[PDB]
């Protein structure tokens, strides 16, 4: 029993690592791109009527 | 970030594409809308 | 979260992104006629 | 020690439901083409620029993305102005289409 949930443990921790390397960037970024863009698709859609 | 680069440097090739496209969509959308008035009568 | 919040946005973005011989009515003639100084 | 079995199993699948969501195949793939469908987009724009730009502001070298539409203006208008006086006939039947309506009622 204790070696079996050593290895699926061993495995999870795996693969969070991996995800948190590459999702760290872009959290960063988020919210000054999200107000970039919404001001500049707001500016856009009032040329058009 | 190329997006928020562009945006700070130009928004905040000629630039013409988009009036064509408008002035397309907008002219084919009254031609239509009297044919169907004229239609209905 | 983001992604689905920037939906309306990235609509209106994308509307944006995406044997000539002409017999001029006399309607039209007359209005370029008298006008034609302008 | 049939007892002890099934309890490990139990505990496993128990681990496996918990962390599903940040695991998983599917939940993973779906994470994914969100993010493709905003990238795709996001090259449009920039690609665009030029564009986007004039249009804020407001061969022949104009952005490929536009050649259709720049392409088919012409006949469009020419169109236009020769049904003109159609164009304004129709327009000045407007006030009688409530009439019309009733009239076809009857």
């Amino acid at each position: 029993r204790d070696l079996t949930l050593l290895q699926r443990e061993e495995r999870l921790r795996d693969l969070i690592e991996k995800q948190d390397e590459v999702l760290t960037p872009v959290v960063t970024s988020k919210d000054p791109f999200k107000d970039n863009y919404t001001t500049f698709a707001t500016a856009l859609d009032s040329t058009r009527h | 970030i190329a997006f928020n680069q562009i945006y700070a440097n130009e928004f905040q090739m000629s630039p013409m594409g988009p009036f064509f496209q408008f002035v397309h969509q907008s002219l084919s959308t009254c031609f239509k809308e009297l044919e169907s008035i004229a239609q209905f009568t | 979260q983001m992604l689905k919040e920037m939906e309306k946005e990235v609509d209106v973005v994308d509307a944006v992104v995406r044997n000539a011989t002409l017999n001029i009515p006399n309607l039209l003639i007359s209005r370029i006629e008298s006008e034609m100084h302008r | 020690a049939e007892i002890n079995q099934k309890s490990l199993e139990l505990e496993l699948l128990r681990l496996e439901k918990e962390t599903a969501d940040i695991t998983h195949p599917l939940y993973l793939g779906q994470k994914h083409q969100a993010l493709q469908a905003m990238n795709s987009h996001l090259e449009a724009v920039l690609r665009e620029k030029r564009s986007l730009r004039q249009r804020l502001a407001q061969n022949l070298p104009i952005e490929a993305s536009y050649h259709r539409f720049t392409a088919e203006l012409l006949p469009l208008a020419v169109n236009f102005i020769e049904k003109l006086e159609i164009y304004i006939k129709t327009i000045q039947t407007i006030p009688k289409i409530p009439d019309c309506a009733s009239n076809m009622d009857n």
